[PDB]
């Protein structure tokens, strides 16, 4: 695919709710005509972004001409956040170059909607628990109390449980591995003999 | 004109290791108004031990 | 969990290859296990965990 | 179980 | 027995002798091996004993 | 001979910078615990048109 005039962003996969970061939005032009762009982004209540270079109007970008802007933003919500960026062209602004037609298709404005991830702020740390239950033709029970909310933040708390029996995780490879021919001294003879 | 020349060098280019052998230093002073150069061979056996 | 030799062998030691000291950690952890598993009537629950 | 900490520890 | 190096690096160790025929003596600052990476066939370092 | 070119979306050309690091490997160093196996590297910066 392609687009004669589009907008692409850059940002990491995941971020942290507390600290901020910049979001780098580039715009690219491949049509011969050289046009000033109106670029920006619509934002949600689930974070807070601010520009760095908003006051100044861009001038123009020509074929293979790419401009770029940024936005210093801090997330608020947790998980996945869609980020929306709108870019379009402008007519009757012949101040950068010779002409500026600025007449694209019905979708003349690139309106891209991109998500990202954010993890919960604070030093992530864990807690482990284990249990071996074996009803030998019968019933057994247990109870496990999970409570460590000192100086914590809501909803970072997660847990999970896993049921299995783990003798077979390595019972394949090692078992089929070591079955060998005896030879050598009595020491080596035992070495090769005993394990089997 | 007065005194003598100095220089502090770095041995990273020398790789003071197994298979790079002893250190020969050949210093060549070209005295002006004669073009006259003379050399001294020095410290060939700096024991990189 | 597990256990080691005393977190490093105290005297001057090592230089690789486990010289006169095969590091004997899997064997001893397994001996610990076999101890944990042993019981006349039947073992308990906690030793199993 | 997992969670995040350090809203204090400031001197 | 231990000792240490003084301003002149000197130590005057004394040993009483009521013992067997022939005696061997050694002194070191480090242990009986070229501790950092001596076994490679491509190493360049040592320490006197 | 050496060269570089950055394919892009639709394989279009991309302006930018580059640094190549052409490199031999495995110098005389012992490559063990104080020694980089990294041998001679030449670094070529370019402004990709
Ligand atoms: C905003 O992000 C959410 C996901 O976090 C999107 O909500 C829906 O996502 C599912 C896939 O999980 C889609 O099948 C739905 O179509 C999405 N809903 C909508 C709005 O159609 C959502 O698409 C993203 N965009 C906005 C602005 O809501
Ligand atoms: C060597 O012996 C002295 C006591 O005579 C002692 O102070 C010293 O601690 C010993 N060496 C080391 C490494 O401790
Ligand atoms: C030397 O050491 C031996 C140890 O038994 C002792 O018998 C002898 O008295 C010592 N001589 C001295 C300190 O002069
Ligand atoms: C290397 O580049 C030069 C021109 O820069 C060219 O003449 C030559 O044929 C190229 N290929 C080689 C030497 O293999």
């Amino acid at each position: 695919a392609f687009q004669p005039f589009f907008v692409e962003l850059t940002m990491p996969y995941s971020v942290i709710r507390g600290e901020a970061f910049t979001l780098k939005a580039t715009v690219l032009n491949y049509l011969p005509k050289c046009i000033r762009v109106s670029v920006q982004l619509e934002a949600s209540p689930a974070f807070l972004a601010v520009p760095v270079e908003k006051e100044q109007a861009p001038h123009c970008i020509c074929a293979n001409g790419r401009q770029t802007v940024s936005w210093a933003v801090t997330p608020k919500s947790l998980g996945n956040v869609n980020f929306t960026v709108s870019a379009e062209a402008l007519e009757s602004q012949e101040l950068c170059g010779t002409e500026v037609p600025s007449v694209p298709e019905h979708g003349r404005k690139d309106t891209v909607i991109k998500p990202l991830l954010v993890e919960p702020e604070g030093l992530e740390k864990e807690t482990t628990f284990n249990s071996l239950l074996c009803p030998s033709g019968g019933e057994v029970s247990e109870e496990l109390s999970l409570k460590l909310p000192p100086n914590v933040v809501e909803e970072s708390a997660r847990a999970s449980v896993s049921v299995l029996g783990d003798i077979l995780g390595s019972a394949m490879q090692n078992t089929q591995n070591l079955l060998q021919m005896p030879y050598g001294c009595g020491e080596q003879n035992m070495v090769l003999f005993a394990p089997n | 004109s007065h005194g003598c020349f100095y220089q502090q060098v770095k041995t990273k280019v020398f790789q003071l290791k197994r298979k790079e052998y002893e250190m020969k230093l050949h210093t060549e002073a070209q005295i002006q108004e004669e073009g006259t150069v003379v050399e001294l061979t020095g410290r060939q056996s700096s024991e990189i031990t | 969990v597990h256990w080691e030799r005393p977190q490093k062998p105290k005297a001057p030691v090592g230089h690789f290859y486990e010289p006169q000291a095969p590091s004997a950690e899997v064997e001893m952890t397994s001996y610990v296990l076999l101890a944990y598993l042993t019981a006349q009537p039947a073992p308990t629950s906690e030793d199993l965990t | 179980l997992k969670y995040n900490i350090l809203p204090e520890k400031e001197e | 027995s231990n000792a240490t190096t003084d301003e002149h690096g000197l130590v005057q160790f004394s040993i009483n002798t009521t013992n067997v025929m022939g005696t061997s003596l050694t002194v070191r600052v480090n242990y009986k091996d070229r501790s950092p990476c001596y076994g490679y066939q491509w190493v360049s370092e040592e320490h006197e004993e | 001979n050496v060269s570089v070119c950055g394919l892009y979306t639709y394989g279009k050309p991309v302006p930018g910078h580059v640094t190549v690091s052409i490199c031999r490997k495995y110098s005389d160093a012992s490559d063990c615990h104080g020694e980089d196996s990294q041998a001679f590297c030449e670094k070529f910066s370019g402004q990709l048109n």
